């Protein structure tokens, strides 16, 4: 008859707890580059957390830093998932 | 590329 | 009727509900943050990508922390009754558990508990959606071949 009051929330984080996020000056961001790309394709198609997925994918592979800095140069990044939903998330209906 |  | 499952959220109301977008880019001097180069391709890109998918959104640029409090407990006060869900984009510097606006930080639970199942009654049952492109800390991956 109650739920709880953290229910029903979605963070969907850049990047893992504790490391930097990764930010390109002429492109955007790795993850918003990503997450855009991911849902303008599968919106009408996939659940949401599947549609992160393919996002978490598509930055861990697809990216890889550039740095005249070696402590910066050939970093990776992976988004983080973090999901108190109780139902799966269609952005269509019918 | 750069950090946030 | 017939038989009936219940394992996806509602979400044909009449509007698919607000997505709001803060774009910190530039920072008060004093703070001695950077400014975040390529954070305006980030905030168009998700105004149309999020425009596409039937949302309200609001584009705000460069708001301080008072302004970001502000601004998150006048949404979670507006009429969401014919709203499916909720969005929020927060594009700006971060470390764990942290967002920062123009002149200081905000804590994310701040910022997050003005939409409690009882705090917002009439986002109760709906998804609310953070989507944080901030930094959590200053590890770097250094990845492993395939
Ligand atoms: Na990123």
């Amino acid at each position: 008859h109650k739920i709880p009051v953290e229910a029903d929330f979605l963070y969907a984080y850049s990047t893992a707890p504790g490391y930097y996020s990764w930010r390109n000056s002429k492109d955007g961001s790795w993850f918003i580059q990503s997450l855009c790309a991911m849902l303008k394709q599968y919106a009408d198609k996939l659940e949401f957390m599947h549609i992160l997925t393919r996002v978490n994918r598509k930055v861990a592979t697809e990216f890889e830093s550039f740095s005249f800095d070696a402590t910066f140069h050939a970093k990776k990044q992976i988004p983080c998932i973090v999901s108190m939903l109780t139902k799966e998330l269609y952005f269509y209906h019918h | 590329d750069e950090v946030d | 009727s017939g038989i009936s499952l219940d394992n996806s959220y509602k979400m044909d109301y009449p509007e698919m509900g607000l997505c709001i977008i803060i774009n910190n880019k530039n920072f008060h001097k004093s703070t001695g943050m950077t400014s975040r180069s390529g954070t305006d391709v980030d905030a168009a890109n998700l105004r149309e990508t999020f425009r596409n998918l039937k949302y309200e959104v609001r584009n705000k640029n460069d708001l301080t922390r008072e302004e970001i409090v502000e601004l998150m407990r006048d949404v979670s006060k507006e009429d969401h009754s014919k709203r499916s869900s909720f969005v929020c984009v927060l594009l700006s510097h971060g470390e764990e558990g942290i967002i920062f606006g123009t002149n200081g930080p905000v804590d994310l639970k701040k910022i997050t508990n003005f939409f409690r199942g009882d705090r917002c009654r009439e986002l109760t049952g709906k998804p609310k959606l953070f989507i944080i492109q901030a930094c959590r800390g200053t590890e770097l991956d250094c990845g492993i071949e395939t």
